[PDB]
Order: structure tokens, then C-alpha cells, then sequence
């Protein structure tokens, strides 16, 4: 099998986290849910290939411009993460964390991935947000999001329900294989 | 790690490694704020054991079997030995503070109610000087460890012999020569978000709310001070391209 590596960035409670934790696991913990993730190496088969997957989280290095560059060393694919309940999280994207990525991982493919799906029909959300003049991001604002950064392509999921998670990962395994 | 720390820590939380009796007689915050401090000493536990491979496992197996040039194993693993007696250091006052608060007749049942002042005492004086220090060397050397381990694996066939061979068990699958300095550098900005979730469910005892704010307060100290002395190390760089950062 060949060894890829795999980072997730995007802003603190973007759900990074916990997306790393329900894949690895291949469950929502009923118990405990981790507060940190550590890594992983996930053995994959994508389209008849085996790949040994390294996955690696940037949480707790958001406020931390130059410890933070030491994840990105050989990164084979970086999933950019934002939060489907947060259009705040979806507007740092562009600005922030693409230009960042750009530098440090050139030519390395990026999904744009909008974590919390579940969220997009949750009333409580709804209401909270409609108190600041917003609304859960759209898949088309998410899908042109993705368009305008150069992204690989765009994906939705939820770690709650762990609905569309191994799907964000087999297509990751994939782009890191081009 | 030793086997009476390993099952001590199997579980995947604290609700599930004390007694299911011992458990029922806590209240429902006692039992979030313990499984949050057994994540911290957990993940301690795993961050010296990671040390432990990079000392013992790869630095002296590459002494004892290889004839690498000088200073090339210290390239390879820049302060490893500083990193593991801070670290087993601070392991040991964590595991003493779980022991003394055992119940008698038990090897599984405690809770820890004063967790703040040992992070105190850790992030501040001597010991977050040395951790400070240490960590701005550590993390300033990352990238050349990075591409030495890289040259010597792909021109040296001995050396990729003896890597093949070391981290060929699966409990190293996470583990090879890479992953472990990642591993490391990315250690201390764990604590700030362990020691927060500790501290939302320790409101129960004002000088521990307060203890343990000063702990967090602390380790961003730490960590905006190493961020701010790392400047990357590259091996062959010119003083011009220095000067002209
Ligand atoms: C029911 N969900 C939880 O208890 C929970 C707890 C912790 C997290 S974390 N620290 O963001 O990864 C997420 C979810
Ligand atoms: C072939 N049947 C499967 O259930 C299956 C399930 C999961 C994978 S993967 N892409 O390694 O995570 C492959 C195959
Ligand atoms: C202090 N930052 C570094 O040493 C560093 C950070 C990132 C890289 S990368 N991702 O290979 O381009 C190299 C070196
Ligand atoms: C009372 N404060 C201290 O003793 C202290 C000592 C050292 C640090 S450092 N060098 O950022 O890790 C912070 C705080």
C-alpha cells in the first residue's frame, strides 16, 4: 500500500475534530466524545488501490501563525473545513486559510468540506442565526465557494449522523492518489 | 508505557474504567469533569510513550546498529532527551495524584478534585522556562529532521533497512520517524483546549474555577512565547538569506 497524508484546517468548532474522530472510529461516540484527536493511519481502498492514510488535525494551532505550518510538511490532500451552522466560518475561507494552504502546499488539491449538514434543518439554529440577519449556508454557497478558491471539488457531511463521512475520505484518498 | 499505566488508561473514558457502582454514586458533572482530566492524563501518557520510541526505539537502536556520521542522529531527534524528562516528569505528578486519591481496596476507583494546582505548577517557574526553551529549540529544528530523516532513507540502505524493520509491528503504524516529530510538536497546543473543557464542568469549587483559569492563562503563555521564538533551521542556509528574513 502507499503511505498519503492527510490534514484538515478551518476555524476553531468548524467540527474538524470530530469529523477525524467518526471516521477513524467508524462511529459517533455514544460514551465519551474526545476532546482532541492525536492521528491516525486509515488502511483505504478506493477503486481497487490500497492507500495507508495519515490523518492530522490543525486544532488548537488556529491562534499560532508559526507553529501552525509545521502540520503541513508533504501533504498529499487538505480537506478546508467550515461549518454549514456558521457562515462566518465559510467567509475566513478565501482570505484566510486558501492563501495560507496555497503557500505552504502548492499544488496539493483542496475539498472544501461543510461539516454539520444535520444543522441546515435544526430549529434552534435557524432561530439563532435569523437573530444576526442569517441563515444556514447553502449547498450553491458552498459549492461556489469551492468554484471561486480553486478547490478539487466540494463535499457535505455529518459527524453526528456520519451520514457522507467515509464518502469526504474515499474522495480525499483519490485526490491524494493524482 | 508500562502495563499497570497502559490498563489503568485502556478505557475510553473514566465512566467506563472505574466500577460501574463506583460510577452511580457521582453526580452527572463529577463524572464530565473526571472524563476530561483521564483524556489529559490519557493523552500524557501516549505523548511519553511517544518520546520513549523516538529515545529508545529509534535514537539508540540508530547508535548501537548504524554508522551514521556525527551529530547526525542528534539532527535526526533534536532535544528528545530534554522533552522526555519534562514530559515523564510531569506524567509521574499526574499518575502520583490519581494513586493517593484511590479508594482503599481499589486499584480503578478515584476522582481528582484539585487538578489545577499541578498545571500551575507545571506552566509556571523553572519547569515553563525549560518547556519554553526546549519547545522554541524543538519546533525551530522540525523541518530539518523532516528532510534528514528523508535523504538518509532514500541514499542509505542500511538505514532503510533498519527503519523497515522497527516500525514493521502494527502497534508502530502511527509511529514511524515523521509522525512522532509531528506528534510532539503538535503536544502543546492540545493542553489549552483539554484544560478549557476541564474547566467548564469545575465551577462546583470556586478555588478550583480559579486554579485552573490561572492553569489555562499559563499554558497560552507558553505557547504565544514559543510561537514567537521559532525561525526554521535549514541546513546549508546562507547568513544572507538569514539577515534578509
Ligand atoms: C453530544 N456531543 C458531545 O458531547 C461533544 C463533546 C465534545 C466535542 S469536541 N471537544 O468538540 O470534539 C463534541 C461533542
Ligand atoms: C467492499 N465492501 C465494503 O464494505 C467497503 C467498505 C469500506 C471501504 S474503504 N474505501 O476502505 O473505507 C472499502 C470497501
Ligand atoms: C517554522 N515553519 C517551518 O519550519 C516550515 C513550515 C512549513 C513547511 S512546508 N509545508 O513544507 O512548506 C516547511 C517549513
Ligand atoms: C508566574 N509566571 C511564571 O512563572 C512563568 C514562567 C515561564 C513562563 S513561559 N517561559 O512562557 O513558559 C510563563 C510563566
Amino acid at each position: 500500500a502507499i503511505r498519503k497524508k492527510l490534514v484538515i484546517v478551518g476555524d476553531g468548532a468548524c467540527g474538524k475534530t470530530c469529523l477525524l474522530i467518526v471516521f477513524s472510529k467508524d462511529q459517533f461516540p455514544e460514551v465519551y466524545v474526545p476532546t482532541v484527536f492525536e492521528n491516525y493511519v486509515a488502511d483505504i481502498e478506493v477503486d481497487g488501490k490500497q492507500v495507508e492514510l495519515a490523518l492530522w488535525d490543525t486544532a488548537g494551532q488556529e491562534d499560532y501563525d508559526r507553529l501552525r505550518p509545521l502540520s503541513y510538511p508533504d501533504t498529499d490532500v487538505i480537506l478546508m473545513c467550515f461549518s454549514i451552522d456558521s457562515p462566518d466560518s465559510l467567509e475566513n475561507i478565501p482570505e484566510k486559510w486558501t492563501p495560507e494552504v496555497k503557500h505552504f502546499c502548492p499544488n496539493v488539491p483542496i475539498i472544501l468540506v461543510g461539516n454539520k449538514k444535520d444543522l441546515r434543518n435544526d430549529e434552534h439554529t435557524r432561530r439563532e442565526l435569523a437573530k444576526m440577519k442569517q441563515e444556514p449556508v447553502k449547498p450553491e454557497e458552498g459549492r461556489d465557494m469551492a468554484n471561486r478558491i480553486g478547490a478539487f471539488g466540494y463535499m457535505e457531511c455529518s459527524a453526528k449522523t456520519k451520514d457522507g463521512v467515509r464518502e469526504v475520505f474515499e474522495m480525499a484518498t483519490r485526490a491524494a492518489l493524482q | 508505557s508500562m502495563e499497570m499505566d497502559e490498563k489503568d488508561f485502556a478505557a475510553d473514558s473514566w465512566s467506563l474504567a472505574v466500577d460501574s457502582s463506583f460510577l452511580q454514586q457521582h453526580k452527572k458533572e463529577v463524572m464530565k469533569q473526571q472524563d476530561v482530566i483521564y483524556e489529559l492524563i490519557q493523552t500524557e501518557l501516549h505523548h511519553v510513550r511517544t518520546l520513549k520510541i523516538m529515545t529508545r526505539l529509534f535514537r539508540t537502536g540508530m547508535l548501537e546498529e548504524l554508522h551514521l556520521e556525527p551529530g547526525v542522529v542528534q539532527g535526526l531527534f533534536p532535544c528528545v532527551d530534554e522533552l522526555s524528562d519534562i514530559h515523564t516528569r510531569f506524567l509521574s505528578q499526574l499518575l502520583e495524584r490519581r494513586r493517593q486519591a484511590l479508594c482503599p481496596g481499589s486499584t480503578r476507583n478515584f476522582v481528582i478534585h484539585r487538578l489545577g494546582d499541578l498545571l500551575i505548577s507545571q506552566f509556571s517557574g523553572p519547569s515553563a522556562e525549560q518547556m519554553c526553551k526546549t519547545y522554541s529549540e524543538f519546533c525551530s529544528r522540525h523541518s530539518k529532521a523532516l528532510k534528514l530523516y528523508k535523504e538518509l532513507y532514500a541514499r542509505d540502505k542500511r538505514f532503510q533497512q533498519f527503519i523497515r524493520k522497527v516500525t514493521r509491528p502494527a502497534v508502530l503504524k502511527r509511529h514511524g520517524v515523521q509522525e512522532c516529530i509531528l506528534l510532539v510538536t503538535q503536544r502543546i497546543t492540545k493542553y489549552p483546549l483539554l484544560i478549557s473543557r476541564i474547566l467548564q464542568h469545575s465551577h462546583g469549587i470556586e478555588e478550583e474555577r480559579q486554579d485552573l483559569t490561572t492553569a489555562l492563562g499559563l499554558v497560552k503563555e507558553l505557547l504565544s512565547n514559543v510561537d514567537e521564538g521559532i525561525y526554521q533551521l535549514e541546513k546549508g542556509a546562507r547568513l544572507q538569506e538569514i539577515y534578509n528574513r
